[PDB]
């Protein structure tokens, strides 16, 4: 395992803190703990005072009118890790026992627990142009040195880690948001029924929003249209109550009813940000600095106790309309929310916007049963950021390691990842038969991805592509990989190649929730990668396409939420630009 | 009903006063503005510029005006001249009472709704408020450009420069046309503007007072600070410019109160100097408003975070 670590300016303070990110169940919420390295030298009779501080800058800039400034602090508490004050009686966690040990005596642990009801870290957008800090909720751990509480605390002595509180999906699913609405008009012979209805109520980011609008239009009055929306609601209790409601995705069917008739349809929306990147005020999940993320995901809170709670709450309605020739609405309230994640989230994009990979030893050779290790060399820090795929020949990749130590559902537990600094390794422990290929490690924290030469190995839902051909020297080629059971705004598509007799080589990759595609160096204007989602279909358009283009092309799906590696493969085309 | 004896030895004098300062201060400050612009891109810097042109579109027609105070009211300058001049004067004035209403509603925008400031886009809304206010000025002084006119000679040979009223109010609609045209200038140019200023820096106050009472000593001194900035722009808005529309109010009341002998030669005789003490705004505007703001004064003249690393917690 691996943990965070700041220093202070002068270098006496280090805060260490296992994790950034800390779950609030609706009743208790993670407790903050962590290990203060103290200096006595320094301290010849001073104090070490950490705090737990939720602020909520609810103010873009500050000193408007020379003085004012907008940040409530909504839970302040303090502990003074050194000297220990016998009164703790405290249980040290095992994170803060570990801590303790691998640093000597002078190690000092504080934990703090967050009470139940308090907003979790969300910022709201910032606007095309607004620089500044953005206006949201934030949790910070401070450490410092003084000899009183009230001590003018000095910067060249204090650490600042800002950590997250977040929430995640429940496990079991809700009811299926089904609303109705019946509505008359001057014919008061019979009314609209419109009975639109959602698939579920637990909808994790970046997956469609099926709604089934069941209309019957028993009055004369026509529908000329039938309009979609998924609005965000950000309440902000702050002295003043308040309900902002963003429009995220939209859909203006054009889908009539006639007179007297029946209509059903099921329309599909996927809430994203790279069309909403734009609307200012949008609320986001808690960012540790001015980085991408996601829509603020749903707040869970306990029946009957929202107590005016201090900060944002962000909520989900899908809102269908009719426009009859008098707007007939329906609202369809819904969780929008990430999966519990087994790994820690990457508050920075995974595949932060080149790092060789020197992998060792390229060929070996061993027998049946024995253990057999890999090694690959980092030109620089990754971060426990790496991945491990297995090609056997005339197939694809498949991810074996996530994490540099993780294990992927359905790989045998003899593959195991560890890390010895930039130094990620994969050890076999029993080398059955179904282990002869070459084994690829990639790099997946810096763009462009890197992989490895790769280790031949020797033992001695789905992604389908077309668009081959041995054509065109310097013409144009579509590549298709349609994609079954995936949605393109919850995965993203990346295109990597492999010439003949060569390792992988990352070409293109498209990520539509926040809307970006990113290409290699020898790519970077000759091809262009979109994918539509009118059949969740990548497409990879190749112009001046050279002869070093050769190669069995592959369309890899990534998680665009805690990026994991190229999970699912697809079978590759070969792109044969000769004479 | 004739004119204070040392009336017309000052009025000039303190007119040129006024124009020194108003020059100095507002050209100054559109100056900073358009030589500090994108340096400082503040979407209330607008108004302050708005206003700073209309401040000195109000003080650059002075002379005209002083002059034709020096020679018992005579104006040796063009019909034409007397039309804008006045035109401009009253369009100015509207627009400083509006850019400043304007800058208030900005600042309570922006301090007791702040959730909702960096929702809007005020550097559009800004733009298009200036526009609105602008044009709506120019509106309310077209009437004042139209019965604008020159002679009053009275068989004396002074071509004075005037609002005629006869050119519209009849005999009989004199009185009429004039209280009704003067209870729409006060009120578009006073009230409205007025009451609006006073609820937001209200608000404005109420919530920096809540907001510094946490803290102790340098906090409670921020907020009497801030408390007494409000104070004092507050206060010299309504001191400078209560006079003039309280003079105005009262020569509409006294059109039927009929002061006797002396307090109409009193208000006729007072009336330059409010219009003197108006221009105290326009004249010290600079010194609320941009030196108020640091970057108007920057324009005139161990602390690394680290970085959150990542350490090996062998098992
Ligand atoms: C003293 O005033 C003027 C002198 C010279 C030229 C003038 O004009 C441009 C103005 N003047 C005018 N003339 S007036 O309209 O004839 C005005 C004299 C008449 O009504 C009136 N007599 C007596 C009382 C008590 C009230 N009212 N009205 N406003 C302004 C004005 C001027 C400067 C700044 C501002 C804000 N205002
Ligand atoms: C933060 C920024 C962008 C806010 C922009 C809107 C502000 C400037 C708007 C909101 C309400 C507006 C005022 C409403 C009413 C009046 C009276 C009218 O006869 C003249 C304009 C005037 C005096 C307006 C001036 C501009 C104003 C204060």
């Amino acid at each position: 395992t691996r943990v965070f670590k700041k220093a202070s300016p002068n270098g006496k303070l280090t805060v260490y803190l296992g994790k950034r990110d800390f779950v609030d169940h609706i009743d208790l919420v993670e407790p903050v703990d962590g290990v203060v390295l103290v200096d006595p030298e320094y301290l010849k009779e001073r104090r070490v005072y950490v705090t737990l501080t939720a602020a909520f800058r609810y103010g873009r800039e500050d000193l408007d009118v020379l003085g004012l400034t907008f940040r409530k602090d909504l839970f302040v508490a303090n502990v003074q890790s050194f000297p220990p004050a016998p009164e703790d009686k405290k249980p040290l966690t095992r994170l803060q026992e570990r801590l303790i040990k691998k640093l000597g005596e002078h190690a000092y642990p504080f934990t703090f627990e967050i009470p139940p009801n308090l907003p979790s870290s969300v910022t709201l957008q910032p606007g095309p142009e607004d620089t500044g800090k953005a206006i949201g909720v934030d949790y910070e751990v401070k450490a410092f040195v003084a000899e009183n509480l009230e001590e003018k605390i000095h910067k060249r002595n204090s650490v600042r880690l800002v950590i997250e509180k977040v929430q995640y999906a429940p496990e079991r699913p809700g009811p299926q948001p089904t609303a109705e609405t019946t509505r008359q008009f001057l014919m008061s012979d019979k009314p609209l029924h419109l009975e639109a209805s959602l698939d579920k109520e637990i909808y994790y980011h970046g997956e469609p929003i099926s709604v089934n609008v069941h209309v019957t239009n028993n009055t004369n009055k026509t529908v000329k249209k039938i309009k979609i929306s998924v609005r965000q609601y950000a309440d902000i209790v702050l002295f003043n109550t308040a309900q902002y409601k963003v429009p995220v995705a939209m859909e203006e069917a054009d889908d009539t009813v006639a007179p007297s008739s029946t209509f059903s349809k099921v329309y599909t929306l996927t809430p994203f940000l790279a069309n909403n990147r734009e609307k200012r005020g949008l609320a986001l999940d808690g960012k540790l600095k001015h980085e991408d993320t996601n829509l603020a995901s749903s707040t869970l809170l306990r029946e009957g106790a929202n107590r005016e709670i201090l900060g944002i709450i962000v909520s989900y309605k899908v809102k269908v309309k009719l426009v009859v020739s008098s707007d007939v609405a329906v609202e369809l309230p819904f969780t929008l929310m990430h999966p519990k994640p087994k790994e820690e989230p990457p508050h920075r994009e995974v595949p932060e916007h080149d790092i060789q990979m020197t992998q060792s030893p390229s060929s070996l050779s061993a027998s049946v049963g024995d253990r057999v290790t890999i090694t690959c060399r980092a030109s620089q820090s990754v971060s426990s950021a790496v991945a491990w795929y297995q090609q056997k020949p005339g197939k694809a990749p498949k991810l074996l390691i996530y994490s540099a130590s993780s294990l992927y559902s359905g790989v045998p537990s003899r593959f195991s990842g560890s890390r010895s600094g930039t130094d990620f390794t994969l050890t076999i422990s029993s080398l059955q038969p179904e282990d002869f290929a070459t084994y690829y490690c990639q790099q997946y924290k810096y763009v462009p991805v890197t992989f490895g030469q790769g280790t031949k190995v020797e033992i001695k839902v789905q992604l389908v592509e077309s668009g081959g051909g041995l054509v065109q020297p310097g013409g144009s080629l579509r590549l298709s990989c349609a994609a079954s059971g995936f949605n393109v705004y919850s995965s993203s598509i990346h295109w990597v190649r492999q010439a003949p007799g060569k390792g992988l080589e990352w070409v293109a990759s498209i990520s539509s929730y926040y809307g970006y595609t990113y290409y290699a160096d020898s790519v970077k204007g000759r091809f262009t990668i979109s994918a539509d989602t009118s059949k969740n279909t990548a497409y990879l358009q190749m112009n001046s396409l050279r002869a070093e283009d050769t190669a069995v092309y592959y369309c890899a799906r990534s998680r665009q939420f805690w990026y994991s590696g190229l999970d699912y493969w697809g079978q590759g085309t070969l792109v044969t630009v000769s004479s | 009903y004739t004119d204070w004896k040392s009336s017309g030895a000052l009025i000039p004098a303190i007119y040129m006063l006024v124009f020194l300062l108003g020059t100095t201060g507002n050209g100054l400050v559109l100056w900073t503005v358009f030589r500090s612009s994108r340096e400082k891109r503040r979407s209330a810097d607008i108004f302050i510029a708005s206003l700073a042109v209309a401040d000195l579109t109000f003080v650059v027609t002075l002379p005209l005006w002083a002059t034709y105070t020096y020679r018992d009211y005579d104006w040796p300058f063009g019909t034409f001249a007397c039309k804008l001049s006045s035109y401009l004067i009253f369009v100015n004035m509207y627009a400083s009472v509006f850019c400043l209403t304007g800058l208030s509603f900005d600042r309570y925008l922006a301090i007791v709704r702040p959730v909702a400031n960096a929702r809007l886009r005020l550097r559009v809304s800004g733009a298009v408020a200036t526009a609105v206010l602008w044009v709506l000025a120019a509106l309310l002084a077209m009437p004042v450009m139209v019965l604008r006119t020159t002679g009053d000679l009275e068989n004396t040979t002074k071509v004075q420069c005037y609002m005629d009223y006869s050119m519209v109010a009849t005999v009989s609609s004199e009185w009429a046309w004039e209280v009704g045209l003067g209870v729409s200038s006060t009120t578009v140019g006073f009230v409205v503007p007025f009451t609006i200023m006073l609820t937001c820096y209200f608000f404005i106050a109420q919530t920096i007072a809540g907001h510094f009472r946490k803290e102790r000593i340098e906090g409670l001194r921020k907020r009497r600070r801030l408390l007494s900035i409000i104070v004092v722009l507050v206060v010299t808005f309504a001191l400078c410019w209560m006079p003039y529309h309280l003079v105005k109010t009262l020569y509409m009341l006294g059109s039927l109160l009929h002061w006797p002998c002396d307090f109409d030669l009193f208000l006729m005789n007072i009336f330059p100097y409010c219009t003197c003490i108006s221009y105290v705004n326009s004249c010290l505007n600079p010194f609320l408003y941009a030196f108020f703001d640091p970057r108007f004064r920057q324009a005139c003249t161990q602390d690394e975070s680290c970085t959150t690393a990542s350490s090996s917690l062998a098992k």
